[PDB]
DNA sequence: TTATGTAATACGTCTGTAACTTGTTCTTATGTCTGTTATGTAGTTAATATAATTGAAGGATTTTAAGA
């Protein structure tokens, strides 16, 4: 129907054209008949009939008289909904300035007439005159005259000049401007100017003038002469229960405007003193600005209930505004909500749905089927049968829900796994039964959590639920590629208990034909779960090439291990089961099954694993008791020793040998050591036991303590919690941050006393409040990332670029932080991977590095590779498939139409709550910094070189001595400037000292061309450069934190990409969160979207103008095709907020935040929105140009092409 | 499901008829948005 | 639905093709090419796609044949 | 053999039912005119009196225009 949305100024003729009448009175409704008045705010002649196909006087009261305007009353006989569309207008007695175009800094009016805002308000508030027409007089346009001066110069000259006061004067000045002449004047002066500040001033003014002349708008339209009036049903006056009436504040604001307008019209007939008329004009202006935007001008007007009246800008903007409350999110039908219980009998694709909920949600479907198969003649028959709850209704409900998927959601929806599709199973009850293996994706625990259920209606939605959102498809985490359905808690505990090994268990040394006879022996009480036996195992291996090799052997195992092997699918080695199975082991089992067998086998295996784990955890009988918390006897003696030594050091302090700070520090150290030793003793006592073996001696065995089994299996608990239960609680922190000297020498078994509990509360409160605030901080970060990266969709297959990024293993000392296999798994090769020391092509270009090629690279010892990345792609909009590579959630190449930006934003934002020289290897030494490389050719140590045992190329043996998380990420993504940044060498050249000017110092550099560049350095700066040294570009002059803007300007795109990726991944890896770097690179690509033109060239670009980089690239390609001088640009790093607010679409920018500024700028510039991204199509209800809708939009892009 | 007035009645009728197809239109909230932006004296409109 | 996405290549194109087939079977009078086995039109369309009987090109060819007739 | 006279049988047909249609005649619902009362609007009052008003409050960070 429509392809674009245009925005611009509203002329008085246009506002009159929108209107169906003029509102003349502040009347709303009658106090007896409750009918609208003529010429009021609810007039039926202006806005439409109150009743469908009726008129106020009631003469024409049927559809026979449709479209006939009644002569007695004037009401058109039509539908009532026209009262939601028809507008009105008010003809203002005096012109009024628009508040948005005046007080939204920078002032468009003030910028246009080149006068300060205070001057314009002084004219508007009726304090000073302004000359409109100077005439044949020394006076100039726009110069102020006070009342006295106006009188003297009126006596001096008379009618030669014209001076006015108020909004009328501003209107005449705006209408008298000759925009092209002013534009030429600014162009010439800019051609002959030197100051940079005046350059910026005239650049903005010229941009505004050019925008006005191009958009077709007229400046005088910023002063309103006719005011539009909103349709009544959007500001309703409705009867409430009990006879009370409810109204919108817009009614009060409009009534004030109309009253003051009528009073002004009356005062201009009963000719009145100029002071009174001036005051009334002031009233009219204040009322109009209050109606448009309350609180911007000054004191916000309040109602009879003493809170500010809500204006139109408040309707439009904010968290409660129409964009975010009703357009980007909605309440939906066919939805329900209930508490969630656990269904251990369910399959991965099934969810338990209560019968009453299904009856309510699927009611139209039930009606349809009852009408179709004939038990209901009409729709009220079906409704009555459903209400009476007959049996056949239940069979019909079963048949409708037979294979109709439903969508389950849990708030907060941190990532796309928070909504998934399941096949419903009707259950008796009122609670939704949820499969345990999906809880980790939902972050759902059964302590009162509630879930929402949605019913997809159309066939397309059903097939999207079955194919995309179904639980069996989403088993890999899109953030990292790891399985997200890994078992936890009782499943892990059962698989651990069944796979443990006991000495001298019943049935030891027995020979079993296979897993079946192990099961038979366990069920017949011949052998225990933990008996060491020999079992015949038939094992089939599926190789990388697909070879299936089957072979049988006798293996020394445990009965439980064979019984578990019974459910392991064919194609997997038996070594994966022949061990005690913790959480890591089960995760490895599932990951290997997915890597070597596929998806269906993986889901069946996961279901069987969870069933078996539950069964054998129930059979184990694991329980917690007070005797399971064994307190080591060494704790009391260690506490006594620490206390005695603390007495000794107190004595030393009393002698003056040591100071107070030293005493504090070493007391902290001794208590920390005591805590560590008590924890070690408790672990050693808890983790072992002595048993009698078959031959009769004593043997050491791993303990079967319930708490130890709980901690070691990885089900619940870690060493810290057992330390708190059976060891020592340790040092705790005072609320300011300081650490109290005396620790809590008690655990939770003997219990704390009053003061120990008080110190515990000190930190407990801090933790809870920190979580409460950090949740909101992370949510706001995730929002910001989503709006910056929302437009990134895979739009192509190959972009045909040769650029790429260089990837090497991460080294932050003497050990590798992460191998290159992890960094390269799933990325496409950009430059051919030659074997080191050879010219053979091991890996061709445009190849996806899967597991097998990763193993090849690991075997051939490759250090540095080149791969395509999102930042280096050349696609005009979005990215291509090769530059992104594998999509982690699916395991194959990324498909066309995937919203990679939203995935990246969700992946980064989800873990936000969890957020807060001696050589050690043998090899050679290389100097660049210091690098120690193994004999295989891999760089394994990277060390700094401050301004050495071995020189360059000298071999070094082992041991030789050559000689705050979330705020950081948020600050990094907005590209903040550090408080004290590093001073960096602007240009490559020879350093030289300069005149130490008072206040702060200056330095100079001589370039290769002999030009001298001056630098402004503060006094307190430990300069590193020395005179006579040729420092390269990118060198550090003053040490300190590095600003990403400087890195981009002086080093390049790759440098800033690497910097951002490394720091954010340092923060994430500190807390043990694994996120792939392609998401971060998508965000960084969205940071690099604007360029400032330095050389204007011949293209329609002004110097120093920040424009979009893709537009410049397209223009430069066109100009190169035309053989004309292309533009020279510098690229800018923009923060996620500033990049989001500077999008080409003003709909997305207005829906993000700062709605007033975006709307004002777009209206002045006459912007046009093409609805190219996701948010715009979400607002207008269209299909998003991503995923299933992608093709659709492409078709339109063909139709507009033809 | 939320604010397409004609579309939701059409969807209900189609489901009763066993068709499972929708004819999406313009949400009412967007029309309200346009009306308020126009009430703020700004010409916002749809181009064909 | 791994077999279906393997036969088609893209999940979204598969969803579109299956939706067209399901609408043909439900709104139109077209009959299923595989045993129904008491299944909904969407699942039967998925099964037909997995068996290789239904593709986008096949649907376009059948539409062209219907237009010719 | 042939007139004669009864008897089956098929076809008109006279009359009794019923459909189509109009007269007209009576009854009632509605639209309209008129008279009366309540409602709504408007104008005037003449000791003298001559710069509101009411709150409200532990914010923490960024970015961006004015002033010097
Ligand atoms: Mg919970
Ligand atoms: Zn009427
Ligand atoms: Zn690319």
């Amino acid at each position: 129907e429509f392809d674009a949305i245009k925005i611009g100024l509203a002329s008085p003729d246009m506002i009159r054209s929108w209107s169906f009448g003029e509102v003349k009175k502040p009347e709303t409704i009658n106090y007896r008949t409750f009918k609208p008045e003529r010429d009021g705010l609810f007039c039926a002649r202006i806005f439409g009939p109150v009743k469908d196909y009726e008129c106020l006087c009631g003469k024409y009261k049927r559809l026979k008289h449709r479209g006939v305007i009644c002569e007695k009353c004037g009401v058109e006989v039509t539908q009532t909904k026209v009262r939601r569309d028809r507008m009105g207008h008010i003809e203002l007695a005096s012109p009024v300035a628009h508040i948005w175009f005046l007080k939204s800094l920078p002032s468009r009016i003030g910028l246009l007439m080149d006068m300060p805002l205070r001057d314009i308000e002084r004219v508007l508030y009726f304090e000073m005159y302004v000359v409109t027409e100077p005439g044949m007089t020394d006076l100039e346009r726009g110069q102020m005259l006070t009342e006295e001066e106006y009188l003297d110069r009126l006596e001096e000259w008379g009618d030669e000049f014209t001076a006015k006061m108020g909004a009328e004067a501003i209107k005449d000045l705006l209408a008298s401007m000759d925009l092209p002449a002013e534009a030429e004047q600014m162009r010439e002066e800019l051609d002959t100017t030197n100051s940079e500040t005046k350059r910026k001033k005239l650049t903005k003014r010229l941009k505004l003038v050019e925008a006005f002349v191009a958009s077709g708008n007229k400046p005088e339209w910023m002063i309103l002469t006719v005011l539009p009036v909103l349709p009544p049903d959007l500001r309703p006056l409705v009867p409430l229960d009990g006879g009370r009436f409810a109204t919108s504040d817009l009614n009060d604001l409009y009534r004030r405007v109309i009253n003051r307008n009528n009073r002004l019209k009356r005062l201009l007939e009963l000719a009145a003193p100029d002071i009174i008329v001036r005051n009334e004009k002031r009233m009219l202006q204040e009322s109009v600005d209050a109606l448009l935007d309350n609180g911007r001008r000054g004191r916000a007007i309040t109602g009879s209930n003493k809170r500010p009246l809500k204006s139109l800008a408040d309707m439009i903007k904010g968290k409660q505004g129409r964009f975010r409350q009703n357009l980007l999110g909605k309440r939906v039908d066919y939805s329900g909500r209930s508490v969630i219980t656990v269904g251990p009998y369910l399959r991965l694709h099934q969810c338990g749905l209560p019968k009453k909920m299904a009856l309510e949600l699927f009611k139209p479907f039930i009606y349809s089927k009852l009408e179709t198969r004939g038990l209901a003649t009409t729709i009220k028959a079906a409704k009555k049968m459903v209400e009476r709850e007959e049996a056949v209704v239940w069979d019909i409900l079963d048949e409708v829900i037979r294979e109709h998927p439903v969508l389950l959601n849990r708030a907060p929806t941190l990532h796309r796994l928070g909504i998934q599709a399941f096949e419903p199973v009707l259950i008796e009850g009122k609670a939704i039964q949820l499969h345990p293996l999906v809880c980790a994706a939902y972050n759902a625990d059964f302590d009162g959590d509630q879930m929402a259920v949605h019913v997809p209606l159309t066939l397309e939605a059903q097939l999207e639920a079955r194919t995309l959102m179904m639980s069996t498809n989403n088993i890999l985490s899109p953030a990292s590629g790891d399985p997200i359905i890994v078992p936890s808690q009782d499943v892990v505990l059962g698989l651990y208990y069944m796979t443990r090994e006991k000495i001298n268990a019943k049935g030891e040394g027995m020979y079993l034909t296979g897993p079946a006879e192990a099961e038979k022996a366990y069920r017949t009480k011949t052998a225990e779960l933990h008996a060491r036996v020999k079992v015949r195992i038939t094992e089939t291996i599926k190789h990388e090439n697909g070879k299936l090799t089957t072979e049988t052997k006798m293996i020394d195992t445990t009965v439980g291990r064979a019984m578990l092997w019974q459910i392991v699918p064919k194609g997997l080695p038996y070594s994966l089961v022949n061990q005690k199975l913790g959480k890591k082991q089960i995760s490895n089992l599932l990951n290997e099954a997915y890597r070597k067998l596929g998806l269906k086998d993986t889901v069946i295996f996961a279901d069987q694993i969870m069933y078996t784990g539950f069964a054998y955890a129930a059979l184990s009988g694991v329980s917690v008791g007070i005797d399971d918390m064994v307190v080591p006897a060494a704790k009391y003696t260690e506490i006594a020793e620490a206390e005695e030594e603390v007495r000794e050091i107190q004595e030393q302090f009393q002698s003056g040998l040591v100071t107070a700070g030293e005493r504090y520090n070493k007391v902290i150290d001794i208590w920390a050591s005591t805590n560590d030793r008590v924890a070690k003793a408790m672990m050693e006592n808890l983790s072992s036991e002595q048993v009698i073996n078959r031959q009769g001696e004593q043997e050491k065995q791993e303990s079967f303590n319930s708490i130890y089994m709980m901690a070691d299996s990885g089900a619940r608990g870690s060493a810290a919690q057992i330390r708190q239960l059976a060891g020592m609680r340790g040092l705790m922190a005072r609320p300011d941050g300081s650490i109290i000297e005396t620790p809590i020498t008690a655990n939770f078994k003997e219990g704390l006393n009053v003061l120990q509990y008080f110190i515990s509360t000190h930190g407990a409160r801090k933790g809870l409040a920190d979580t409460a605030l950090k949740t909101a901080n992370s949510g706001y970060l995730t929002r910001r990332l989503v709006d910056v990266a929302q437009d990134v969709v895979v739009t192509e297959h190959d972009c045909g670029t040769l650029e790429g990024v260089v990837m090497t293993p991460h080294i932050e000392g003497g050990d590798v932080k992460v191998a290159l296999t992890e960094l390269a798994l799933g990325r496409v090769v950009s430059e051919d991977i030659l074997k080191p020391g050879t010219d053979e092509v091991l890996i061709p270009r445009n190849t996806l590095l899967d597991e097998k090629w990763c193993k090849v690279i690991n075997d051939n010892s490759v250090d540095q590779i080149k791969v395509r990345s999102v930042v280096t792609c050349d696609s005009d909009f979005g990215c291509c498939a090769q530059c992104y590579g594998r999509d982690l959630a699916r395991g194959h190449l990324v498909n066309q139409g995937e919203a990679v930006g939203v995935i990246a934003a969700q992946s980064i934002g989800e873990p936000g709550t969890q957020l807060t020289i001696q050589a050690k290897n043998n090899g050679s030494v290389k100097l660049h910094e210091l690098t120690i490389i193994d004999e295989f050719g891999r760089t394994k140590e990277k060390h700094k070189l401050p301004y050495l045992s071995k020189a360059d190329g000298d071999a070094v043996a082992a041991g030789e001595t050559v000689a705050g998380g979330l705020p950081r990420v948020a600050d990094l993504f907005e590209a903040r400037k550090p408080k004290e940044p590093a001073i960096l060498a602007e240009h490559s050249g020879t350093v030289s000292f300069g005149k130490e000017t008072k206040g702060k110092r200056r330095l100079i550099i001589t370039r290769d061309s002999g030009d001298t560049y001056e630098e402004m350095i503060p006094k307190h700066r430990q300069l590193n450069v020395f005179e006579g040294e040729r420092i390269e570009r990118g060198d550090v002059i003053a040490d300190g934190p590095e600003s990403p803007h400087d890195i981009l300007r002086l080093r390049g795109i790759h440098a800033v990409t690497t910097y951002i990726a490394n720091e954010v991944q340092e923060v994430y890896r500190l807390q043990g969160v694994k996120i792939n770097d392609k998401h971060i690179e998508t965000i960084v690509r969205q940071m690099l979207r604007k360029c400032t033109i330095t050389f204007a060239g011949d293209s329609e670009f002004l110097p120093g103008e920040t424009v979009e980089y893709s537009q410049v690239k397209i223009a430069n390609r066109k100009l190169v095709e035309e053989g004309k001088e292309p533009a020279r640009f510098e690229r800018e790093l923009l923060g996620i907020t500033k990049a989001s607010l500077a999008t080409e679409s003003f709909i997305s920018a207005a829906s993000f935040q700062e709605t007033t500024r975006v709307l004002t700028e777009a209206a002045v510039s006459g912007k046009r929105d093409d609805l190219r991204g996701l948010k715009e199509n979400v607002i207008v209800g269209r299909l998003i140009p991503a995923g299933t809708g992608f093709a659709y939009h492409q078709d339109r892009q063909a139709k507009r092409a033809q | 499901k939320s604010d397409d007035v004609n579309g939701r009645t059409k969807m209900y009728k189609n489901i009763v008829d066993g068709n499972h197809a929708m004819e999406p239109g313009m949400p009412e909230s967007f029309n309200v948005l346009l009306k308020e932006i126009r009430s703020l004296g700004i010409n916002i409109e749809l181009e064909d | 639905v791994q077999d279906a996405v393997e036969k088609i290549g893209n999940r979204f194109d598969l969803v579109l093709v299956a939706a067209r087939r399901a609408r043909q079977m439900q709104s139109g009078g077209k009959d299923a090419l595989v045993p129904e086995e008491n299944d909904k039109p969407t699942v039967i369309a998925l099964r037909e796609i997995e068996e290789g009987l239904i593709t986008k090109d096949v649907l376009d060819a059948r539409e062209r044949q219907e237009q010719q007739e």
